[PDB]
RNA sequence: AAUGGGUAAUUAUAGCGAGCUAGAAAGCCAAAG
RNA sequence: ACGGAAACGCUUUCUAGCUCGCUAUAAUUACCCA
């Protein structure tokens, strides 16, 4: 779970405990997960983060329950990935939804995630 | 049909004068100046000022000496002839005595058709308020506008007032709408209003055509400057400074 | 009323892709005809969980079976009897030439980019999009646009100075903005019987190969008109959008001389009209200034994936015959060659 | 006498507009540039600024003889129809563009339309080491048609600058559909068809017959 | 840490520790920090101090979160906003906002270093 | 060689951030007495 | 047998007029990995 007093810090250690290069010793600290990767992650919500502003969220959760199969389907691929949606609770997240309030907040960290990922690296 | 429609009356006292009367002359020499003949000069001095030179100073201006003698002088008239009045008549009376005997008027402003009473009572009430604040001071047109005379016609009346018309009459683009919210900005000033200045004029600098960006340039640089001084005698100026231009300029 | 107003005519020699931002994943069609069905894949999911198999679909997803024509959700819906495919998207025919082994593999294509789509759902070419094809015309034959639009020694070579071309409010000074004054129009939103998705087929100078690519964007047919509307409302503006008839010919004459050469005739179209060049597909130099972006723009590639020496790998792709365009055998267009014709109203 | 009377169109979009809006809270991969909409049902509204802005110009490039350097300065047919600040007797304009909000949502709604608006992407290719910069605009979608009021004053100064100014609103309405509401224009984003053109008295006494022939010029 | 005394001083000393461009002598001592990269920061505190004159404080925690995202995105984006809220500690002020009058105290801070930004170059 | 697949970068950049006009009048009162 | 009794700081008055969220900008590049 995630409310609004600590999602953004909740992005913010789980950046930091993403594993890096330990071999690679070339600019090293570099992440396995890379800036493509995780905005392919954030494009899969941007879309549903302005329709949850204009549509009810009844009209509107079949896209969020093929969000989580989404994330799934992104994380079985790269193992950079499915270790972001571990540390990151994303998967466990997705489940406890359920209205406006929670949908632009999952869609508001995912922003924080990247936030944190571009501020270091 | 430039200025406002409003007359002023002006209250004025000599400070401290029966102080200046009975001891007077007893600190030079040792005592040797105290006589009855250096007082009755004295008397006969203060007479011919107060009741032959006031009629001179109040020569070619619009107004009406109500009472004028012993060391009062409360007068209406018309605003600018007020002021006139007694920026005149301070700057002759302390060549009259070598800068010694200060005096302290207030002068308030009023709309046509006011009662007489409720007029004269809150001049006196300006003429009390600027007895007290240290002794020899102006007090314009409120409680808070109390300068000293020689802090007043030096800095408000002819160094502020005179830059503040030789910019707002060489130009065509700044108006009254800035000249208002200037007023508001020195009226609230905190310290937040200093940045809100610093960047309401550069947002204006750069607006301004490049005839005119140099005159605006010296125009901010030296608003900026007064607004920022902290030493408070220089901010309160400004405010008594644009209030008698946005009064010169009434239509 | 100097609002001139024109009258394009686009001939796509090439398959044309642009736009949309998104694609389409592994597992997001539908490959039983010889069409490729993209659905709704919320409706499928909404659908599909009636049939509680949800997690097993879950374990499709993340399966790591070989055999390509097992992964593609096809075989998801024909092993499992699901058979209605009443779900939302679009269909779109074969190409035919997408994939190359004759040997099973059909609907194993992986990854294809959407084409920019209305909110009706319709295709069409976007006239922001028609306006950068245009514009690196009027700037690569302008020979006053392509002397300092460089460095000025800021970073790594890195950026257009944007400001060759008199642009902006300009605050003391008049109203100019030339490409303001070029005012181009979205296309008529066309039809869906006009995409094939072809490949991709990357064909590389000193080394007479052409290796495919798993970038399978959806474009348009060739031999597609397709109209536009420009008005002109400087007649400086004028003057450059009447004479892009000779501009576009002077283009291609010194970006063939530049680039088509050192590249076998035979993959190379002729024009027929006059030529540009429609985005996504057609090379890196012809969206840029070619003729000054020959130190600086292979200098950002230190990677996996670098341009070979200098003047990159042509840009192929494989859509069937028409006409003719081709000129060889084995159907190698060049992905975005495009013709037009201009005329006043 | 007093009358008012009321211009009834329709704003049919043709390549639909985009209308910028405000919000700093948008989004990182998400639409950056919102169009202006209505703050309760999320429709998008054409703002009557931006229809007045733009007649306001458009007609000042054809009468205003000597060009205008500034807001009234208009030729006194633009003056009176508008607004000066600045002239005793042409500070009010005898004319109320109203907003424009979306009629046909259900007609919309027939169509396959996910939503209401639909988001562009929009990178901007450096002509110079080929790298790009994505926008994702929003604009309101090709079919959307406008409720487009219009409310013309008359008093006793109209002699006869009542049908003088009749070649002069539709004047600016056939030149709106040559130009673009605001949003790119150059990059189409513009173009307007105004439909249904119905002129009626919503006050007063006024013979609308000899109005309602000019607006099917 | 800012307080009711000195945020408009900090905001002062903190454009004067920004570095300007030592290089590139055309209208030299220019800031590399752009307005426009500064005026969307202030997009969202300025859209905050409007809503916390109205809002309660427990109604705006959903963008007073997000404030904490955006100077961390555009700070990693460039390094110009991140040498400006390295210098002026925006996000060891955003730490500390818990009520309406710290808010309203950080959302003028933000506006006295666009101020002085103005002001000086 | 086939067979499996895509991977990396950009997510808006530069601006304007409000300008100008009005800043209380007219009555009662006071004046006219 | 209260310098007191009686007495609305009251009436009239649009925060208003003018003003395009606008300007430039191909969702594009690279061709490869096991
Ligand atoms: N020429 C004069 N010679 C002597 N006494 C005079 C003269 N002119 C006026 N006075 C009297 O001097 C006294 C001064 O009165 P006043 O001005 O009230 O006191 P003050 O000394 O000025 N202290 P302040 O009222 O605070 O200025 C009055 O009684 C005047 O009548
Ligand atoms: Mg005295
Ligand atoms: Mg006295």
């Amino acid at each position: 779970i995630l409310t609004d007093e600590n999602y953004v810090d909740i992005a913010e250690k789980a950046i930091l405990k993403l594993e890096r290069n330990t071999r690679n010793r070339k600019n090293p600290d570099a992440f396995f997960l890379t800036t493509s990767k995780l905005r392919n992650l954030l494009s899969l919500t941007s879309t549903l983060f302005d329709e949850s502003k204009v549509k009810e969220y009844d009209a509107l959760l079949d896209r969020i329950a093929y969000l989580r199969v989404q994330f799934v389907y992104q994380a079985g691929r790269e193992i950079a990935v499915k270790d972001l949606i571990e540390k990151a609770q994303i998967l466990e997240a997705l489940k406890e939804i359920k209205d406006r309030e929670t949908l632009q907040r999952f869609c508001r960290y995912m922003e924080a995630l990247v936030a944190y990922f571009k501020f270091y690296g | 049909g430039l200025g406002i429609k409003r007359l002023a009356v002006v209250r004025l006292d000599v400070d401290d004068l029966g102080a200046a009367f009975m001891a007077g002359f007893s600190q030079q020499g040792n005592g040797q100046y105290s006589t009855l003949s250096r007082s009755a000069t004295f008397s006969r001095s203060m007479s011919l000022f107060f009741k032959v030179y006031i009629n001179q100073f109040a020569s070619d201006k619009k107004l009406s000496i109500i009472y004028a003698g012993g060391d009062d002088v409360f007068a209406i008239g018309s605003w600018q002839d007020i002021i006139a009045f007694t920026v005149e008549l301070r700057e002759n009376f302390i060549k009259w005595t070598n800068g010694k005997l200060t005096l302290s008027a207030g002068i308030g402003l009023f709309a046509d058709k006011t009662p007489i009473s409720l007029m004269a009572h809150q001049t006196g009430e300006l003429e009390e308020a600027a007895k007290g604040n240290e002794k020899d001071s102006i007090s314009l047109f409120s409680s808070d506008y109390t300068f000293k005379f020689d802090r007043f016609i030096t800095n408000v009346y002819d160094d502020k007032l005179e830059q503040i018309r030789y910019f707002f009459n060489h130009q065509d683009e700044r108006g009254k709408n800035f000249i208002y919210k200037l007023i508001e900005l020195l009226r609230n000033h905190d310290r937040m209003n200093m940045a809100r200045l610093a960047y309401y004029l550069t947002r204006l600098e750069e607006l301004t055509r490049e005839t005119d960006r140099d005159k605006f340039k010296t125009f901010k640089n030296l608003f900026y400057s007064w607004y920022t001084n902290k030493n408070d005698k220089d901010r309160k100026e400004a405010e008594l400074a644009l209030l008698l231009y946005i009064y010169e300029i009434r239509k | 009323n100097d609002y001139r107003t024109f009258k394009l005519s686009l001939l796509t020699l090439a398959p044309i892709h642009i736009g949309n931002g998104e694609k389409y994943t592994s597992r997001e069609f539908i490959y039983e005809n010889k069409k490729f069905y993209f659905p709704d894949m919320g409706k499928f999911y909404n659908k599909m969980v009636e049939k509680r198999l949800a997690e097993k679909f879950e374990a499709f997803l993340i399966q790591t079976r070989p055999n390509a024509r097992n992964n593609r959700l096809i075989s998801f819906l024909n092993d499992n009897r699901i058979a209605e495919r009443s779900f939302g998207g679009y269909s779109i025919s074969e190409t035919g030439l997408e994939s190359d082994k004759n040997p099973n593999s059909a609907g194993a294509i992986n990854e294809v980019n959407k084409f920019i789509r209305d909110a009706f759902g319709n295709p069409y070419i976007p006239g922001s999009s028609l306006k950068g094809a245009i514009r690196t015309i009027l700037m690569n034959t302008t020979p006053k646009w392509n002397n300092e639009n460089a460095v000025n020694d800021f970073g790594r070579f890195p950026k257009e100075n944007k400001n060759l071309i008199p642009w902006g409010p300009k605050k003391g000074k008049e109203y100019d903005d030339l490409f303001n004054a070029i005012r181009v129009s979205d296309s008529k939103p066309f039809d869906n019987k006009s995409l094939i998705l072809v490949q991709k087929w990357d064909y590389s100078a000193k080394t007479n190969k052409a290796k495919p690519l798993p970038l399978y964007r959806e474009s348009i047919s060739p031999l597609t008109k397709i109209e536009f509307e420009i008005t002109t409302t400087t007649d400086e503006a004028g003057r450059l959008i009447e004479e892009l008839g000779k501009r576009a010919q002077a283009f291609y004459k010194d970006y063939k001389a530049f680039f088509l050469s050192e590249f076998p005739d035979d993959k190379i179209q002729a024009n027929l009209q006059y030529p540009i060049y429609l985005g996504a597909g057609s090379g890196a130099w012809t969206k840029t200034l070619f003729k000054q972006a020959d130190g600086i723009l292979q200098r950002r590639y230190s990677r996996m994936k670098t341009k070979m020496v200098k003047k990159g790998v042509l840009k192929l792709t494989k859509a069937p015959l028409k006409t003719s365009l081709v000129k060889n055998h084995e159907s190698f267009y060049e992905m975005g060659k495009a013709n037009f014709m201009i005329k006043e109203i | 006498t007093f009358a008012k009377i009321k211009f009834s169109a329709q704003i049919r979009l043709e390549t639909g507009l985009h209308i910028g809006g405000s919000d700093a809270f948008a989004a990182i991969g998400a639409i950056n540039s919102p169009v202006i909409k209505d703050p309760i049902t999320n429709l998008p509204i054409i703002p009557g600024s931006s229809l007045k802005g733009k007649m306001r110009t458009l007609l000042a490039k054809v009468y205003n003889e000597k060009v205008a350097e500034k807001p009234s300065d208009d030729s006194d047919i633009l003056s009176r129809l508008f607004g000066n600040s600045k002239d005793k007797r042409f500070k009010m304009g005898r004319l109320i563009f109203r907003d424009a909000f979306l009629s046909n949502a259900d007609e919309l709604d027939s169509l396959g339309v996910r939503s209401y608006t639909e988001v562009k992407f929009e990178n901007t290719i450096d002509r110079i080491t080929a790298e790009a910069n994505p926008r994702q605009i929003e604009r309101a979608i090709r079919n959307s048609t406008f409720d487009f009021e219009l409310i013309y004053e008359i008093t006793d100064e109209n002699e006869n600058q009542v049908e003088e100014d009749f070649k002069v609103i539709r004047d600016g309405l056939k030149l709106l559909e040559l130009d673009y509401l605001g949003g790119s224009g150059s990059r189409g984003y513009g173009k307007v068809a105004f439909e249904n053109l119905k002129a009626t008295t919503v006050f007063g006494n006024y013979d609308v017959k000899t109005l309602n022939e000019l607006l099917t010029a």
